[PDB]
RNA sequence: ACCAAAGCUAGCUCAACAACAAAUACAAAAAUACACCAAAAUAAAAUAAAACAUUCACCUAACAUUAAAGUAUAGGAGAUAGAAAUUUUUAUCCUGACGCUAUAGAGAUAGUACCGUAAGGGAAAGAUGAAAGAAUAAAAGUAAAAAAAAGCAAAGAUUACCCCUUCUACCUUUUGCAUAAUGGUUUAACCAGAAAAAAUCUAACAAAGAGAACUUUAGCUAGAUACCCCGAAACCAGACGAGCUACCCAUGAGCAGUUUAAAAGAACCAACUCAUCUAUGUGGCAAAAUAGUGAGAAGACUUGUAGGUAGAGGUGAAAA
RNA sequence: ACAAACUCCUAGCCCAAUACCGGACUAAUCUAUUGAAACAUAGAAGCAAUAAUGUUAAUAUGAGUAACAAGAAGCCUUUCUCCUCGCACACGCUUACAUCAGUAACUAAUAAUAUACUGAUAAUUAACAACCAAUAAACCAAAACAACACUAAAACGUUUAUUAAUUACAUUGUUAACCCAACACAGGAGUGCACCAAGGAAAGAUUAAAAGAAGUAAAAGGAACUCGGCAAACACAAACCCCGCCUGUUUACCAAAAACAUCACCUCUAGCAUUACUAGUAUUAGAGGCAAUGCCUGCCCAGUGACAAGUUUAACGGCCGCGGUACUGACCGUGCAAAGGUAGCAUAAUCACUUGUUCUCCAAAUAAGGACUUGUAUGAAUGGCCACACGAGGGUUUUACUGUCUCUUACUUCCAAUCAGUGAAAUUAACCUUCCCGUGAAGAGGCGGGAAUAAAAAAAUAAGACGAGAAGACCCUAUGGAGCUUUAAUUAACUAUUCCAAAAGUUCUUAACAUGGACUAGCAAUUUCGGUUGGGGUGACC
């Protein structure tokens, strides 16, 4: 018949927002997508993906934030961060190597001779050097982040042109972005999340991923090894 | 096992399922009610 | 508690016209009857001296008229008021004027009596039916000699 | 195994009239001296019996009485005494049990 | 002699004519607090075509009635479907009954008992008299009245019941049935042949006949003669179902002891959960049980209350 | 001589029959006139049941048969004799509860008497329980006796500020022996404390037949039983195989498995935002395959796919001849292929031959295990091969144990049979209901030829009544159905694709909707699957 979506919070809390999982069901209460359910229940935690983000509206510049803790989630495969300033706490998604009682540093300043930063530092993109390691890189400025910000991946910078940034993504697709554009200079945390072992069939339920189907189909015409050329180059800039 | 017993009563159950407001709120429900008062039933809704 | 298999189905009419001439011809023969059995008296007048059904009735006796009789007269308006008022009390007598005179009823009563016009009448109507053509539009509508 | 044909009454007659399944006719009844009702010749009068167990109830209702509680039985021999007796040297030592009812005929005095 | 049997009424058919007052959509019958309201998309198929794909009247609308006419046309040019132009129609009054009597006629004494979670299904019955402010002995089945070698149960007969003598129950179905083929315990009440083109028969009037339109080289007009009953699996539309069970989403609740550094899809073994194997049971105690015996027993564990997904679908650690 | 429906004779109303087709009469109604007590001419029809596993009502038979229940004695509620699902709440039921009274007959599957039948009258009393505020702001920090931790990341609110009618007594649930299963059902039922302090009776009375059910004991022997050591045991232990790796999950009601899942390993398809996936972002998420681990995974892009000619097998799928030569064939020739089956393993849960060969195993083995092994129809992610650990899986041996068995026996209890209550079921043309051998629609209680034979009960046994149950699930036939699959034949809607118009603008473009006509696919529709035949299929024919 009906149903309510559980997403609804108008506000930015750090402290953790009880939230209802729906196993695989749309709001008409259908299986949509198979194979999801019973999981342990789970807390929510907020996210700011967007790094810079001044606090008091009226002053413009530069952040100085401070790593307070390093936390496990749930409801990720990254490791988060809670990160204070003046009056403000967010749960930013914590880069490689972070440790608390740390300093990051938050700018959309953009000077000509770039920047050295370390991991706990954002940076727009065309302000980074040409070689560095990038993660949680946002599409257009001022969107927030939203590629890159799985369990230990990283993006590279490639190549600038006519003020805009040239990002390959862990795909190895290549990404165009305006010079704006926000990006933290790093390796998402937790590396090691690719070579843990589950152990038996519980710790699926644990997950909270259901069993496959029963049902034994052939394989297709789609099934085989199929050898592409790499996708082309995405443009996220729109001509005048 | 063995079978039959498939009736566990309850009253809230019953109520939502069939109850007046339930039939009420649907047109197929109100077709209900119409076909069973043309009928002249008892009963209407449980 | 099941449906009837065949049974009687919605109001039925049982309707057939027989041809004119065959009715007309069952009239004659009816009259021819009447006559040819002594059953047929053919009255003048109809005035009666009184209104008293007791009159009727014993008018049947002395004539020896036999049990039931119809008495047939030319017109409705104009029939006269004692015989009217005397024969409208009484079951076994009856009165009809001659546009209703039929088959059906001068074989229910064992004796027939006409006025004089009547028999003027009827003669010409039945006599009409020999000689006339087969007909070519409904009879009601202007034809040459034929009203 | 189900029957194969409805049997007819006259069957029927035949197997449930049997001399055997007719109810005999006992042939020891007589009449009892006493209150002259029927009995069987080997069995005690019904009649009297029960007049014998009717006074048995009601002299072990008597000698409930006498006795306090469940648990509680005298350890000396019972003599029962009727309205006008008193008791023999015999019978003194023992417990007794004193009745309204004049000693019934059929009851001796021993 | 029991059990039974009989009434004539309740009412129906078909057709003309034209007790408030309060309480209620909270989980209806609960006076009273912040909202929301409200919504719409061709009818399909069964079936005809001896199959089945184009096609298949009636099923929505009003238009009536007599004709034009089953004609023009439309059709796997098959099955079948089917107009119009143009023509006809006198008033009301005048209501009843070759309609049913309690297995009929309404399903009805009732949409009630009862059966269904629910949409929905859906019964049975009454009998004296003016007065109860008077107390026929006829169906089957039995009783009065067990049964005496032998045989489709009778028949020919006899002084005589048997005893003699002569005879393959009845329907249906088949080439052929005593068949050991089907059907039926028995009684009562219900329970199955409808059409008028051509024809024949009987009459009317006749080169014409019909109470209008038509047909006519003895024809026309009228009457009378005619063609069953009960059964699928299906298919299509719209409702109602997730109180069982499948899987989820909420919110609760259990798991003693013993062993082990251990709550480790570890041991042992209760509660609790399953259902291995055998015997009982088979119109059962039970539309799946009982007795023994078994597997699991801090987990992909069992379990309570309450939501959700609905048949062209759902759900599925696939057993269609 | 005796023998017919034939033919005489004496009289007549004067010569058989299924499907179909002609005729004459009439039963019972109603309507026209008569008729008067049953009517006779017409006209009309719901117009005539010995048969549908017909419908309803009622009666039998099976049958007084199957089956049902109340521990003893007394002074009448008091002792005894035995067994243990007990008291509350939640849900759910609705007066079934209480007192007095009545029970002939209704309910109890019988009685007695009454918590369950009938009448009258009464009754559960709120402090427990239900009902019972909003909006701002601070607060990262698990429950686990919680010190502190573990991974799977954990249900639950205080306090500050702003307003909240302010006022005895609101309203409602309160019984029970109870509910869901047609029943006053050996069954299904959540939670808290209990093992009795609380609840309850396994036998109506006998008798001690058979056959059945449950239990106990057994001389000597100890699997000789049998498909199998199933069941049962004064036993409770060892070993070897095949298949799955493992705990788990399934055909509620004939299959818990070797089937499914699964850790792990691999293929594909995706570069992104408000309701799924996901408040996620390629170490992620969806379609799937195959099943841990270990050693491995051979060669094949010609077909069909699928992709965006070419590329792909951890896609669908394939992976050879013919003869010559040292009994054999390393070699040789020639042919065809897209490649020519390899590493392994092997008579196998692997077409047949087939009880292959041989060794071990037993007194003897078509079983089991080990080898050989062209398996001409094994074989490597439709996975190939070894191995722990685990199976209520299948097989084999041993120990031990025993009534499985040689080969049965004794005794108890439920049934049982007799007495007393109450009282069903399928079934049934009618039966006055024998045996033999013939016959016969081809297997007779009924026919033919012989036999045998007072009449009825109760108890047994199952050879027959083609016994009783289900209009045979096999087979075939309907121009009957349905489910499933595709290269069957006709093809939409939809979801995507690509294109042309349309629409807006440019001087060739498409941001998101969005219509017309195409295309290419997916998912998907509608309908059929000819006939003869010494049954059908295959073969053959029309
Ligand atoms: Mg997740
Ligand atoms: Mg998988
Ligand atoms: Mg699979
Ligand atoms: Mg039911
Ligand atoms: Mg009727
Ligand atoms: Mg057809
Ligand atoms: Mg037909
Ligand atoms: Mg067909
Ligand atoms: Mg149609
Ligand atoms: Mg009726
Ligand atoms: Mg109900
Ligand atoms: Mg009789
Ligand atoms: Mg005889
Ligand atoms: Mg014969
Ligand atoms: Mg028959
Ligand atoms: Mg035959
Ligand atoms: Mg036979
Ligand atoms: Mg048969
Ligand atoms: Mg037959
Ligand atoms: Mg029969
Ligand atoms: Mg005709
Ligand atoms: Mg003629
Ligand atoms: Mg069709
Ligand atoms: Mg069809
Ligand atoms: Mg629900
Ligand atoms: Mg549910
Ligand atoms: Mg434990
Ligand atoms: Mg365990
Ligand atoms: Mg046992
Ligand atoms: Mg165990
Ligand atoms: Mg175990
Ligand atoms: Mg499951
Ligand atoms: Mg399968
Ligand atoms: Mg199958
Ligand atoms: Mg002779
Ligand atoms: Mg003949
Ligand atoms: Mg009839
Ligand atoms: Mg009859
Ligand atoms: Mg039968
Ligand atoms: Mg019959
Ligand atoms: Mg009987
Ligand atoms: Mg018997
Ligand atoms: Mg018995
Ligand atoms: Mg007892
Ligand atoms: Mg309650
Ligand atoms: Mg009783
Ligand atoms: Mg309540
Ligand atoms: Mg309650
Ligand atoms: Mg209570
Ligand atoms: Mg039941
Ligand atoms: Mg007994
Ligand atoms: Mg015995
Ligand atoms: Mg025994
Ligand atoms: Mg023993
Ligand atoms: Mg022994
Ligand atoms: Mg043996
Ligand atoms: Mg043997
Ligand atoms: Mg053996
Ligand atoms: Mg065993
Ligand atoms: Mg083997
Ligand atoms: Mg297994
Ligand atoms: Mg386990
Ligand atoms: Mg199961
Ligand atoms: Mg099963
Ligand atoms: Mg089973
Ligand atoms: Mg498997
Ligand atoms: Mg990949
Ligand atoms: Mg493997
Ligand atoms: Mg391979
Ligand atoms: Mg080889
Ligand atoms: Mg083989
Ligand atoms: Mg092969
Ligand atoms: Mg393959
Ligand atoms: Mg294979
Ligand atoms: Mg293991
Ligand atoms: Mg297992
Ligand atoms: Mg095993
Ligand atoms: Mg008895
Ligand atoms: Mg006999
Ligand atoms: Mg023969
Ligand atoms: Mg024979
Ligand atoms: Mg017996
Ligand atoms: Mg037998
Ligand atoms: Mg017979
Ligand atoms: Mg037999
Ligand atoms: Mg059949
Ligand atoms: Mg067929
Ligand atoms: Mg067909
Ligand atoms: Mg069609
Ligand atoms: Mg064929
Ligand atoms: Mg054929
Ligand atoms: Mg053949
Ligand atoms: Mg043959
Ligand atoms: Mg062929
Ligand atoms: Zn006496």
């Amino acid at each position: 018949a009906t149903s309510v979506s559980w997403k609804s919070r108008t506000k930015y809390t750090v402290m953790p927002v009880k939230m209802r999982k729906s196993g695989g069901r749309n709001h008409t209460g259908q299986i949509q997508v198979h194979g999801i359910g019973g999981g342990h229940k789970q807390r929510y935690r907020m996210i700011d993906f967007l790094r810079f983000r001044p606090e008091h509206e009226s002053k413009p510049g530069p952040f100085e934030e401070k790593v307070i803790a390093v936390r496990y989630d749930p409801c990720r495969s990254a490791d988060i961060a809670l990160v204070a300033g003046g009056n403000r706490k967010r749960w930013i998604i914590a880069t490689e190597n972070m440790k608390a009682g740390d300093t990051v540093l938050n700018s959309d300043h953009i000077g000509r001779m770039a920047v050295a930063a370390r991991e706990g530092d954002a940076h727009p993109l065309g302000a980074l050097p040409v070689g560095t390691l990038i993660n949680n890189v946002e599409s257009e400025p001022g969107r927030g982040a939203q590629y890159i910000r799985a369990a230990g991946t990283c993006g590279v910078l490639l190549r600038k042109v006519n003020g805009t940034a040239i990002i390959q993504l862990p795909s190895k697709r290549q990404m165009q972005v305006l010079e704006t554009c926000i990006a933290t200079v790093g390796r998402v945390s937790n590396v090691d999340h690719n070579k843990r072992v589950i152990g038996k069939a519980g710790r699926n339920r644990w997950l909270g991923k259901r069993p496959n189907s029963g049902l034994w189909q052939r394989k297709g015409g789609w099934a085989g090894r199929k050898i592409r050329p790499l996708p082309p180059m995405k443009s996220y800039v729109k001509l005048p | 096992k063995a079978r039959g017993n498939e009736y566990q009563p309850s009253n809230i159950k019953r109520k939502h399922k069939h109850g007046w407001v339930r039939r009420l709120r649907t047109p197929t429900g109100v077709q209900v009610i119409l076909r069973r008062m043309h009928k002249g039933r008892k009963s209407l809704s449980h | 508690g099941g449906g009837v298999a065949h049974g009687p189905r919605g109001p039925t009419s049982y309707y057939y016209m027989l041809p004119m001439k065959v009715r007309v011809q069952g009239l004659k023969v009816a009259l021819t009857v009447k006559l040819a059995q002594d059953d047929l008296h053919i009255v003048d007048s109809l005035e009666l001296p009184t209104a008293d059904p007791q009159y009727l009735i014993e008018l049947a006796r002395y004539r020896r008229w036999g049990d039931s009789v119809l008495l047939v007269d030319l017109e409705h308006e104009d029939m006269p008021q004692n015989v009217v008022a005397a024969t409208s009390g009484l079951k076994t007598f009856n009165l009809v004027p001659a546009v209703g005179l039929n088959v059906h009823s001068m074989l229910k009563h064992q004796t027939l009596v006409l006025t004089l016009p009547t028999v003027a009448f009827l003669e010409e109507k039945l006599l009409w039916h020999n000689s006339r053509y087969t007909p070519l539009y409904p009879f009601r509508l202007p034809y040459c000699d034929f009203p | 195994a189900a029957p194969k044909n409805r049997r007819s009454i006259e069957v029927n007659r035949c197997r449930r009239r049997n001399p055997q399944k007719l109810i005999k006719v006992k042939n020891n009844i007589d009449v009892c001296p006493e209150c002259g009702h029927l009995k069987q010749k080997h069995i005690l009068c019904g009649y009297c019996y029960e007049k014998v167990r009717k006074e048995t109830a009601e002299i072990r209702r008597q000698m409930g009485k006498q006795e306090g509680g469940p648990f509680r039985a005298p350890t000396t021999e019972t003599v029962v005494l009727y309205s006008g007796e008193t008791p023999s040297e015999q019978d003194q030592g023992k417990r007794i049990i004193e009745r309204e009812r004049k000693r019934p005929s059929w009851f001796t005095q021993n």
